[PDB]
DNA sequence: TCAATATCCACCTGCAGATTCTACCAAAAGTGTATTTGGAAACTGCTCCATCAAAAGGCATGTTCAGCTGAATTCAGCTGAACATGCCTTTTGATGGAGCAGTTTCCAAATACACTTTTGGTAGAATCTGCAGGTGGATATTGAT
DNA sequence: ATCAATATCCACCTGCAGATTCTACCAAAAGTGTATTTGGAAACTGCTCCATCAAAAGGCATGTTCAGCTGAATTCAGCTGAACATGCCTTTTGATGGAGCAGTTTCCAAATACACTTTTGGTAGAATCTGCAGGTGGATATTGA
């Protein structure tokens, strides 16, 4: 009977809520805008989670690493367009050597 | 007591890849990534409504918020499950 | 006795270090640094042991990027070796100074 | 003090980084920029801590420091 | 349907003529001085509240505003927008 | 007698408005006193700065009215302001006269 | 059922980018410049009418402020002083 | 003469020109054209605060003006004094306008 | 095209540093209940946006023509890359030993609320006034010769 | 080095937009009690930090050669810039009509504000694992002849 799994979701609606409250963005908060964010939040986590999950079978680990949680964010457009200005720690960078420099 | 999204992490991602684990460092990251989100639709969330001399953030902010933050394709779902996880819930 | 014309070991270097995510600079004289450079703020600090790794890790991770950019700079110039010029005008465009 | 930082440190990041050949007055350039980029992100974390009455320089004042930078980073304070 | 709207014309003018009696700011100039005024009004009020979040602190208080006007703003105007600061606090608070 | 906080705090720049302009801003529940007078007293403070070396820009180009122009020169010949408002653009200002050394003719 | 607006692109005229060119310092310009220019442009301005537009539907307005126009401007991170 | 000044004589002359004004480039109507033109491409039946356009004239024009700076830099780093168009690509690039 | 030299790439193997588990006490996170009030509807008032309507030049446009710039070679030095050679600062693993971040109590000193009482700041209306926008003559700057 | 062909300048010069004073009201800002908390004192702990070995151990620092790589000349189309000639199509005041942006009230569904219960999510110990990183060997790749 938590409003979370009454929106069918895994992440706390209820907490959402209270730091939506507590970070002082407005003197009041809708109903909805918890469980809507909420929502938000964990979409965008499942979707680096997969690509982040795959990133490493091709990688031939079972268990999830930062360097993966990098390699899934670079190599998607969107992704990478979102935390373009932030840093996975211990992510280190893509493969990518220019051309130019490749022998003849 | 410190709280965090650990739970809720794992909890997604065995949903995903029940197969897969999760490194500890690896877990940071991923928090670090809902706060941080959660920050960003959160401003613009309150900006916005301040913009419109209105007091309070409803789902209504939070959406255009997501649309103004979110990549053109990736506010999409961001923006489908949203309605989708309120309408369920203020239905039943 | 066998040797490697000059940039092979460097275009091999290039292949495994950026398939490695360890932190290139060593830890001690970096940490030394931190707080030498720090003391002239605040005197007789401490630091978080996980504070100073965040400052390696934002700090090497800048480097690295830097030194992209600094190659496309160097590159567009029709060379292959980065010079001081390069850094230069990468930093300037990118309003750092 | 700054030496610490050394050529072939500085060598390897440029490697992460896709360089190739490296003139040699590169390093002492490095430091500087190095140097500042530190000065720089310490003076502000620094400056949380002293806000914060405390002695002691935490991930997190580095972390809310690199983040006014336009540095985000991720994996510390949480 | 008086429809008021505030700003800081009245005040970036005074202090004009602080500085320079003679010359005067014209009217898309003064414009640019309220953008300014209020960019640093938030610029500050935010990392203020910002700082004062992370202390789990309840209240914005000169303290909290100061440190961010560190933070903000470069080298010397920061040290003499305090000491302005501090000092035009203590005549308030000196009754 | 009624006393304007800016008095009693010897400002020009309204105190009892940055207090109110502070507590409608959701910048956090509580509000201490000196929060407005240390606030306006930098606004005004950084306002005079901007207006002293734009007043002289102004001068110099033998205009008596300041104008945006004058804003720019003033404000992108300081490195602290120009650090300060280095992401900001003013309408109406151009650009700083500036020219390669490389593109003069021998 | 005003007329249909089309390739107004090309009203940033050739002329009127050397100008741009010359206020930013620069002597020669390439043929080329012109054309890529205009793109960049184009994408400069979209993304910022976008954003505007966006600021505009959310106040269930049909008309674009200024502000609108500010607030897009700032949060792409480009502040511009003397309209909002 | 006739007397023609030596190519690139004028185009100086016109840097100092245009950096000593502060007036808009771009022409207006054509201008307010394109604002309506994307504009409309995005929420139909849309109107406009004339203020609004001028908003974005500025700002672009801005953006226009400080890219060709950039860009004129990448020119001269190449030992060029034209600028080209991988001049604005690396210089764009860079700014991290986009990879 | 041989030919070594080294550099990768692989398919195990297993010891060890962390991942699930396990077993539980408090802040949150739900539940009614009792107000409270934000702001979603009408309903206008009337501001300012979209549209012509004509003329004026101020500027695009398209075309010559050829200065001089961007590209293409060549070519030496000179400068970095590639390598052993030999120390020597890092790295590690474990301790003690103070510092501190962090908690509780405690409790004035401040800050929120309300209740009205002023008076300063914001429209518009008059009352000025800096400054285009125009015109000459030094003064300079270019560029042919 | 001279000198004719054009740009700049730099005052001088009034009639207007636009500024800069005038009034005139309200919407704040100020004042005066009350009621509700910060969040700054003092002891008081129990985690990390720090300062100390020290143990070899991998890295750095260092000279040697040299392969390229970079920075210098030297041409050489043509592709830009400078100038014209010819019109188009922005500007530019001038009206309106009338789509909306704002005010102003109502009034209700939706938010606080309160206790008053349950439930869940952070610890501080257990119970297994995924890999690191060390083998061998097979090629593979990089380089002399
Ligand atoms: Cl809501
Ligand atoms: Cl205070
Ligand atoms: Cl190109
Ligand atoms: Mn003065
Ligand atoms: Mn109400
Ligand atoms: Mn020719
Ligand atoms: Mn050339
Ligand atoms: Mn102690
Ligand atoms: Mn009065
Ligand atoms: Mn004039
Ligand atoms: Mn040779
Ligand atoms: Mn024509
Ligand atoms: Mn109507
Ligand atoms: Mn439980
Ligand atoms: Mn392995």
């Amino acid at each position: 009977k938590t409003r979370s799994s009454r929106a069918g979701l895994q992440f706390p609606v209820g907490r959402v809520h209270r730091l939506l409250r507590k970070g002082n963005y407005s003197e009041r908060v809708g109903a909805g805008a918890p469980v809507y964010l909420a929502a938000v939040l964990e979409y965008l986590t499942a979707e680096i989670l997969e690509l982040a999950g795959n990133a490493a079978r091709d990688n031939k680990k079972t268990r999830i690493i930062p360097r993966h949680l990098q390699l899934a964010i670079r190599n998607d457009e969107e992704l990478n367009k979102l935390l373009g200005r932030v840093t996975i720690a211990q992510g280190g960078v893509l493969p990518n050597i220019q051309a130019v420099l490749l022998p003849k | 007591r410190k709280e965090s999204y650990s739970i809720y992490v794992y909890k997604v991602l065995k949903q995903v890849h029940p197969d897969t684990g999760i490194s500890s460092k690896a877990m940071g990251i991923m928090n670090s990534f809902v706060n941080d989100i959660f920050e960003r639709i959160a401003g613009e969330a309150s900006r916005l409504a301040h913009y419109n001399k209105r007091s309070t953030i409803t789902s209504r902010e939070i959406q255009t918020a997501v649309r103004l933050l979110l990549p053109g394709e990736l506010a999409k779902h961001a923006v489908s499950e949203g309605t989708k996880a309120v309408t369920k819930y203020t239905s039943a | 006795p066998h040797r490697y014309r000059p940039g092979t070991v460097a275009l091999r270097e290039i292949r495994r270090y950026q398939k490695s995510t360890e932190l290139l600079i060593r830890k001690l004289p970096f940490q030394r640094l931190v707080r030498e450079i720090a003391q002239d703020f605040k005197t007789d600090l401490r630091f978080q042991s996980s504070a100073v790794m965040a400052l390696q890790e934002a700090c090497e991770a800048y480097l690295v990027g830097l030194f992209e950019d600094t190659n496309l700079c160097a590159i567009h110039a029709k060379r292959v070796t980065i010079m001081p010029q390069d850094i230069q005008l990468a930093r300037r465009i990118r309003g750092e100074r | 003090n700054i030496q610490g930082i050394t050529k072939p440190a500085i060598r390897r990041l440029a490697r992460r980084g896709g360089v190739k050949r490296i003139s040699g007055l590169i390093y002492e350039e490095t430091r500087g920029v190095l140097k500042v980029f530190l000065e720089n992100v310490i003076r502000d974390a620094v400056t949380y801590t002293e806000h914060a009455k405390r002695k002691t320089v935490t991930a997190m004042d580095v972390v809310y420091a690199l983040k006014r930078q336009g540095r985000t980073l991720y994996g510390f304070g949480g």
